[PDB]
DNA sequence: GAGGGTATTCGCCGCCTACCTCTCCTAGCCCGC
DNA sequence: GCGGGCTATGGCGGCGAATACCCTC
RNA sequence: CGGAGAGGUA
């Protein structure tokens, strides 16, 4: 729902999660650059990192 | 029924009461995030959020004191919808009925606002950033440089 | 959109007179508003994509 | 979960707010439609920059002047109630508007 | 379309503009003649069902298939009938 | 002179259409107020010099360097991304001569 | 043979011209000075009506107090009227007013007399109505000590329209049509996809026509007396299911007043009162005059009247029923024939022009609309026999209309002044948008067109490059404004296929009814073409060959569709569309040089664009000159009397250059009236001159001028020939403060009077100082609660030069100072910018470039005299872009330097027949012009080229092909071809590399947002976007992209780590949390969501 | 008059990036000094 | 009498949902 | 340095 909502339509995206209570596991690259951590890709796979 | 029965069941399966809908609380936002500033000489120019609180914090009051003090249902009726309609405008100015519109006749700035649109929270600070450790200048030719 | 059946008979070279000059801005400047239009056009796209 | 945050962030949940939560969230309440004060150039009381609700204006101060040092840290002021803490707390509290 | 306009309908599955009807089921068809309107059914060679189209404008032509199409002509399962662009959901 | 010396830096021209409009260099001062750009990079940035501008950033810890230095260093760019084709072949003025 | 014959004293520029032009070209500010005095009702446009307009000469304000006056009561035992507006003299001059910050303006006067309905008293006074902004002679206005330009909107003029469509689903041609008011309610009438022709009022539902039709009083009887041969028309009443005139009109309250008791009375009211009383609906004249022109109506009553009719309002519907059929002419009863047709809605007849005059009336309108309701409200709340007009009148609302059109209007712009041309061109613009127009993202493609009915009043090439393209436009340069709106071009009448004299101004709706000709075209002076055949816009300007007995009109000239600047370019018809409009777009950035100098291969549009542009000085009457100086001249007039003229030396302009007047005459000339007595920034003579000529060389040069790259000399920086001045404005003042008082002195806590050298005994700094970037300007001092706190004018980063004036207002001195303030010090610097690697130069062709690199005059190429070139052009650029004009310009620009001389010893060259006399022979750095579509052709400039002087020695250094033999300076050796050489004309424009330069490291940071600021005048720092994060993302770069969208812009903590952790010799940090994370949490949290993070 | 099937119209959503310069943010009116 | 503060009918395409018009029971 | 409007460069 953090990724949906910075695309497009922001306030019907936030109002029918908040209904539906949905919980954001954070793996992307969008929501992962947004929250400030390392992207999972290139060079921050676990392998390399 | 479908459509029905996928809002039913949304707040049916989670622990989520409908009762979130009608509002007996309003939250208000820190003030350093909207703050109000002097032009040339300390003259203060409000923000759009301050005047949509502080129209809701005047009908709240005045509708109460309409009530402590007993009134005809006409009155305390139509003050009811009023603050109705500024809490409204307060999350969401302009989806409903005219605007609320500030000086010069535009529309103020809601807190919705703050999150939709190219200029919103997201594609303007979370998705772009400004750096620091860089600078910009005029290109020109060197044919004597390396790859 | 359609041709000018005249048509233009002159090379820049010789000069142009007056009325094929006119009768050429008009492609000229539809050109440039189609430019302008097409970049618009393109970012929304490659956003989506 | 993580109040502020801190990383080691696993979820982020989202969901409606009952009145309890609201009413929880808020350090006051705002009941007087009053911004600022021009004389003094101060926010006033029970309005919406209020600094015993959203925090000291100055860090280390209090409005009464009672106390303007680190050594009195963490107390409450006993004659206006504003806490004394860091001027960046007016970041973070909010109020509710009952 | 044919230009960037095509490629946002291609990449957004919407329908296209001039649908040309595909046909579902190979057999021969009974083309017929009209002003305003052309009717194509589908006789299939097990002859189960007839399937039929008859709102299809005479402004668009018939697409050249293998000669253009024509009556009493066997059609392939996928096989375009009419010329244009086919709509990406029923293939 | 000797501080900047190894040390690479990330030019950008807006708009950055492609991976290639991002690419690392190495700095070497000059005398004037302008950057040149060396006349091989032009077609990865689709840039020209009738008043284009370009901006300058700086990689400072360890990692950000050896990214610059390997993955986005210029002269390990030369074909395209997006087909396979060089970048860095000559044009116009060296085709000719 | 010359170019300008009329101005008394200008310079010989011999002219390649072969056409003589009928008309000269008319006052180039006469819109902007004839529009206001027009508003303001002077004796000159008195005189100027009365031959025309003498039936009914009427002011804007005239016209406004008539149409508002008599104001009455209900019960109508008052009135109040206003009459003779009136003027008195402007409280300063304009000077006076620009330099102290008052808007230059007059106190206007109405008599007001009151007259009670019951007694017969009358009272009358002169009522004070406030200060009315005035126009300079130049067509500007000053506004708070800042000169403003009230440009012209183009709009759609008042009336009726009918469209066509075609309908998807059927294929049926749907109509409609609308009656367009102004300030008044939309009326339309469609023609649906069922053949049932309706209304709809407003906005409302749609209602059928034989609802209003009866609701006007008519019947079954006359609905089909009149209407009926449309089988429509009558199937409308059969369909309609209601019937009744009171049960029509309550239909009409029911989708009118919606919860109201439907009466008829109250229908009537509120219909007869929507559309035909007097105030609610107004066609205007022009409105009305189209109305009447397209319905046919009336072709005589002068138009007394701006409501709608009945006659027109079944006319229009009459009209529309003929239209959908197929019928092609209709005349209805009383009327003139005329045909039935869609509108254009694009056309110059169907889209007219609101001036500055116009602009301003509707504004003192609107104004006088609030005054005259509160005039009203008091009208009826005070008691009798003490009422006076001055008791009753308020201005209040009309002044603040006029300060928030003239301060806050997207019509009233700042003025440009890079240079006199840009000046110029701003003032005859026209705009589309604005408060009336179009929009700048929700138009379309047809409105940013080439339109047909342009020919010769809009310049089809000059337009904006970027979102603005073919919103703004340009008045082409013979081209006036008729009374209503209506730009007309002159025509020159061609009578039994004569081209004679008594040129005739048409109107695009009158010019589409006749056939014009091309003005190139070949006359023998005797009335009649020598060629059978010429190209004439047939209808719809549409070019064709046509009979030569079928021609009307002419044009007066072959250079009438293009403006002032795009006249400016010689050899226009030798380039590109694309390219003109780049050059003709450049030519208004050029900075003023140093020195200036008229070009060799000028075109002729230089002497008459810099008088009218009035930055030359011109002599008020003719006379003896007595004592000039650089300061002043003195002419001794010839009745004993003696005007002295001042000339401004290095004043600042709105943009930074540098504006200084020079005379330019002796002590012992006689002057003529009209006569150029001064120079300005961009002129030398009386003509204008934008650039320099230098020595080019067409030749690739080690890939130093590789993709539009430019090679520069050294001479041009030791011999300052693009040399320039600028000059900024730093002002600071000393308020009152809540603290309280503030000064300005030498005393600064904590510096040594090392650094106050340069500083005076007030605190201002020394006229002739030299200043660095931080440096005290004005030293002061404010308590903040000593608590005296340092806020000293500093020069900002990158700026240096000389102190040359010092301006301090002080309120000891009753100055107009702003409110609470006590001084206003302020400080110029100037410095001189030589051509440095990185500005931008350009020429006439939009050939554009920036300055790779600036040669030794060593190793440059040499002639074979020993002369190197100035500037050297590569070759890849020209024959792609379309603009050979340049070549064409170089040769001859070498041909005017050589000088040259015609051999007509044995009769003149076959090649010079046609070549006026004066121009078989010229001495070296002649001067000449060729028009912009009628000048030198290429036989010419090859016969020329053919015939050129020696240098010194017999030598000609440039053969017939326009080519010489070069010299490589850098090895000596020859090179094996040999290049194009000659002259150019260069231009320096307004984008110099010393603006356009910016680094960061560290410093002011956002509030709310805790990033870096944006600009360069507060350091700030350049935004990495989302694009660039896509290609970080591409690259596979964690770890480049992590730190700087965390520890570079808003990690507060970690931007203190990461700056410890570099001075010292540690290793970076890890990055923490953003700050624009908290900030959308807490929003969230605002907006009643819950929002957590869960570990 | 309700049902089910069509049409029809209205509201909302979307419409590239980066940078530079310049001017202005209510009106009325009631109380206080 | 003047100043300061308090209050009060020139986008357009896609799409879906809220609703005109007509045959059937 | 917060907002609105105007003009411009690639
Ligand atoms: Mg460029
Ligand atoms: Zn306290």
């Amino acid at each position: 729902w953090l990724s949906a909502a910075s695309f497009q339509e922001t306030t019907r995206v936030l109002t029918d999660a908040a209904i539906n209570c949905r919980s954001d596991k954070l793996n992307g690259l969008k929501e992962n650059v947004i929250i400030g951590k390392l992207i999972p890709a290139g060079t921050g796979i676990n392998r390399y990192r | 029924a479908l459509k029905r029965l996928k809002v039913v069941a949304a707040f049916q399966q989670s622990g989520n009461s409908p009762m979130g809908m009608v509002l007996d609380a309003v939250p208000v936002i820190p003030p350093e995030l909207r703050p109000m500033v002097q032009l040339d000489g300390g003259r203060f120019a409000t923000s759009d959020l301050n005047d949509l609180y502080r129209r809701v914090i005047n009908r709240n009051n005045r509708l109460k004191r309409l009530i402590d003090l007993g009134a005809p249902e006409i009155i305390v009726n139509n003050e009811k919808r009023m603050l109705q309609e500024s809490v409204d405008a307060l999350f969401d100015n302009g989806r409903r009925g005219r605007p609320v519109t500030g000086p010069g006749n535009r529309p103020l700035k809601s807190l919705s606002d703050l999150l939709k649109g190219k200029q919103g929270r997201f594609r303007q600070n979370l998705l772009g950033k400004r750096v620091d450790y860089s600078g910009r200048s005029v290109i020109v030719v060197g044919p004597q440089l390396k790859l | 959109g359609e041709f000018i059946p005249r048509p233009v008979k002159s090379s820049f070279r010789e000069g142009l007179t007056v009325l094929e000059y006119f009768i050429n801005t008009h492609g000229a400047r539809k050109g440039l508003a189609d430019t302008a239009l097409r970049t618009a056009d393109s970012g929304y796209l490659t956003r989506r994509l | 979960g993580a109040m502020l945050d801190v990383n080691f962030f696993d979820e982020l949940r989202i969901g409606l707010a009952t009145a309890e939560d609201i009413r929880q969230w808020s350090y006051g309440e705002v009941k007087k439609p009053e911004t600022i004060n021009y004389r003094t150039l101060k926010p006033e009381k029970d309005g919406l920059f209020c600094e015993k609700i959203f925090g000291p204006t100055r860090d280390w101060e209090c409005y009464c002047g009672k106390y303007k040092r680190v050594r009195f840290k963490g107390i409450i002021c006993e004659r206006c109630g504003v806490e004394v803490t860091r001027a960046k707390v007016r970041r973070e509290r909010m109020g509710h508007i009952e | 379309t044919g230009g960037l306009p095509r490629v946002q309908e291609l990449f957004e599955a919407r329908v296209p503009r001039g649908k040309a009807p595909i046909a579902d089921v190979t057999g021969r068809v009974r083309l017929e003649d009209g002003e305003r309107f052309y009717k194509i059914t589908i006789v299939p060679d097990d002859g189960g069902e007839e399937v039929v189209y008859d709102k299809i404008s005479k402004r668009q032509r018939l697409r050249v298939f293998k000669r253009v199409l024509s009556d009493g002509d066997h059609v392939e399962v996928g096989q375009q009938l009419m010329e244009g662009s086919a709509d990406p959901h029923e293939v | 002179e000797e501080v900047i010396a190894e040390h690479p830096v990330l030019l950008n021209r807006a708009p950055t259409l492609h991976r290639l409009g991002i690419q690392a260099f190495e700095p070497m001062l000059v005398e004037g107020k302008a950057i040149q750009l060396h006349p091989l990079v032009c077609e990865a940035f689709n840039a020209d010099f009738d008043g284009d501008q370009m901006a300058v950033h700086l990689p400072l810890s360890a990692e950000a360097q050896a990214e610059a230095r390997i993955l986005m260093l210029s002269s390990n760019n030369i074909l395209s991304p997006a087909s396979g084709r060089p970048l860095a072949m000559p044009r116009l003025d060296m085709v000719t001569g | 043979s010359s170019s300008n014959n009329s101005v008394p004293g200008a310079p010989n520029r011999v002219s390649f011209a072969k056409l003589r032009e009928p008309l000269e070209v008319p006052g180039l500010l006469d819109v902007q000075t004839d529009s206001f005095e027009w508003l303001i009702g002077s004796p000159r446009w008195r005189e100027s009506a009365a031959e025309r307009g003498d039936v009914n000469p009427v002011g804007g304000l005239e016209e406004v107090l008539y149409e508002l006056s008599p104001i009455e009561d209900f019960s109508g035992s008052m009135s109040l009227s206003f009459s003779d507006p009136r003027f008195d003299d402007v409280k300063a001059p304009v000077d006076e007013c620009k330099d102290k910050d008052m808007t230059y303006a007059a106190p206007l006067f109405v008599t007001a007399e009151f007259i009670n309905n019951n007694t017969g008293e009358i009272k009358s006074q002169t009522v004070f109505m406030g200060d009315f902004p005035m126009m300079t002679e130049k067509g500007t206005f000053i506004i708070n000590g800042t000169e403003r330009v009230v440009v012209s909107q183009l709009v759609r003029s008042p009336g009726v329209y009918f469209d066509e469509t075609i309908d998807k689903s059927t294929d049926k041609t749907l109509h409609s049509v609308k009656v367009i008011p102004s300030r008044g309610a939309w009326l339309e009438f469609d023609v649906d996809k069922r053949d049932t022709v309706g209304v709809r009022i407003d906005r409302k539902r749609r209602q059928p026509v034989t609802v209003l039709l009866k609701a006007l009083g008519w019947t079954s009887e006359q609905i089909v007396e009149r209407f009926g041969f449309s089988e429509i028309m009558r199937s409308t009443l059969e369909k309609d299911n209601t019937v009744g005139t009171d049960e029509a009109l309550l239909d009409i309250y029911r989708k009118l007043r919606p919860g109201e008791p439907p009466t008829k009375e109250s229908a009537q009211t509120l219909l007869e009162n929507l559309f035909f009383k007097e105030k609610r609906y107004d066609l205007a004249r022009v409105g009305r005059y189209k109305v009447n022109k397209k319905l046919g109506l009336h072709v005589g009553e002068p138009i007394t009247s701006s409501t709608l009719t009945e006659e027109d309002v079944v006319a229009t519907i009459e009209y529309l029923v003929r239209l959908h059929e197929g019928q092609t002419t209709m005349t209805v009863p009383g009327g003139v024939e005329v045909p039935v047709e869609t509108d254009d809605i694009d056309h110059f007849g169907n889209r007219r022009l609101r001036t500055v005059g116009e602009l301003i009336q509707n504004q003192i309108r609107v104004g006088m609309s609030r005054m005259e309701r509160v005039v009203r409200e008091r009208m009826t709340t005070q008691d009798v026999e003490a009422i006076t007009p001055q008791t009753l009148i308020n201005i209040r609302p009309v002044v603040a209309a006029i300060k928030e059109f003239f301060g806050t209007s997207q019509l009233s712009q700042f003025m440009d002044q890079n240079n006199p041309l840009s000046g110029l061109t701003h003032k005859r613009r026209l705009s589309a948008l604005g408060p009336g127009g179009l929009s700048r993202e929700r138009a379309g493609l047809e409105v940013r067109d080439v339109h047909p009915s342009h020919y010769g009043r809009m310049c089809p090439i000059e337009t904006p490059e970027g979102p603005n393209i073919g919103l703004i436009g340009s008045l082409s340069v013979y081209a006036r404004v008729n009374p209503f709106g209506f730009i007309e071009t002159p025509y020159r009448k061609v009578v039994d296929g004569v081209v004679s004299d008594e040129i005739v101004y048409l109107t695009a709706d009158e010019e589409d009814r006749h056939v014009v000709a091309q003005a190139n075209s070949p006359i023998d002076a005797d009335g009649r073409f020598v060629e059978p055949r010429v190209l004439v816009r047939r209808k719809a300007g549409e070019v064709e060959y046509v009979p030569s007995s079928e021609v009307d009109y002419m044009d007066v000239s072959p250079r009438q569709m293009v403006s002032v600047a795009t006249a400016m370019i010689p050899f226009l018809e030798h380039d590109d569309a694309n390219r003109a409009l780049m050059g003709a777009n450049m030519q208004r950035q050029a900075v003023p040089l140093v020195r200036s100098e008229a070009p060799l291969v000028g075109t002729g549009m230089e002497l008459r664009a810099a008088i009218d542009a009035g930055d030359v000085v011109v002599a008020e009457e003719s006379g003896v000159i007595e004592e000039v100086s650089a300061d002043y001249i003195t002419v001794m007039h010839d009745n004993g009397t003696r005007r002295t003229y001042r000339m401004r030396k290095f004043a600042r302009s709105n943009h930074g250059t540098c504006a200084n007047q020079c005379p330019i005459v002796d002590a012992g000339d006689r002057v003529e009236a009209g006569q150029v007595i001064a120079d300005g920034p961009c002129t030398d003579d009386g003509e204008m001159a934008l650039g320099k000529n230098l020595l080019v060389a067409i030749m690739p040069w080690e890939g130093h001028n590789y993709e539009d790259a430019i090679i520069l000399s050294n001479r041009l920086v030791e011999e300052d020939v693009l040399t320039s001045i600028h000059i900024e404005e730093h002002e600071i003042d000393a308020r009152d403060t809540k603290l309280g008082a503030e000064e300005i002195t030498r005393d600064i806590p904590n510096i040594s009077d090392e650094v106050l050298a340069d500083l005076d005994e007030r605190g201002i700094v020394r006229i002739g100082a030299e200043v660095r970037d931080g440096d005290i300007l004005v030293g002061k001092v404010t308590p903040k609660g000593r608590e005296v706190r340092d806020t000293s004018l500093k020069v900002p980063h990158g700026e240096s030069g000389k102190v040359i004036g010092i301006r301090v207002f002080s309120r000891e001195d009753e100055d107009e100072l702003p409110a609470g303030v006590n001084e206003l010090v302020r400080v110029y610097v100037a410095q001189k910018r030589k051509i440095s690697d990185g500005d931008k130069l350009a020429g006439r062709h939009g050939n554009k470039g920036v300055i790779g690199k600036i040669l030794p005059v060593e190793d440059m190429p040499f002639l074979a005299d020993g002369t190197p070139v100035d500037i050297i052009l590569n070759t890849h650029g020209v024959p792609r872009r379309m603009n050979i004009g340049q070549i064409l310009e170089t040769h001859l620009g070498w041909c005017a330097h050589s000088g040259w001389k015609v051999d007509a010893a044995k009769g003149v060259p076959d090649w010079a027949a046609r070549l006026p006399d004066e121009l078989l022979e010229a001495q070296p750095n002649a001067i000449v012009s060729t028009p912009v579509f009628d000048g030198a052709q290429e036989a010419e400039l090859q016969g020329l080229l053919s015939c050129t002087l020696p240098n010194r020695d017999g030598d000609v250094l440039v053969d017939a092909d326009g080519k010489a033999m070069l010299f490589d300076g850098r090895s000596g050796e020859p090179f094996p071809y040999p290049v194009t050489v000659g002259y150019m004309y260069i231009m320096k424009l307004h984008h110099l590399v010393d603006d356009k330069i910016h680094a960061r490291s560290t410093g002011p940071y956002s509030m709310i947002t805790q990033q870096p600021l944006g600009g360069k005048a507060q350091f700030g720092g350049q935004r990495f976007g989302e694009m660039e994060c896509w290609a970080m993302q591409a690259y596979g770069a964690a770890y480049t992209l992590q730190e700087l969208l965390t520890i570079k812009s808003d990690d507060t903590v970690g931007r203190v780590k990461v700056y410890e952790a570099i001075v010292k010799g540690e290793n970076i940090p890890e990055p923490g949390i953003p700050e624009s994370f908290k900030v959308l949490l807490k929003e969230l949290q605002s907006l009643c969501l819950n929002v957590e993070v869960l570990s």
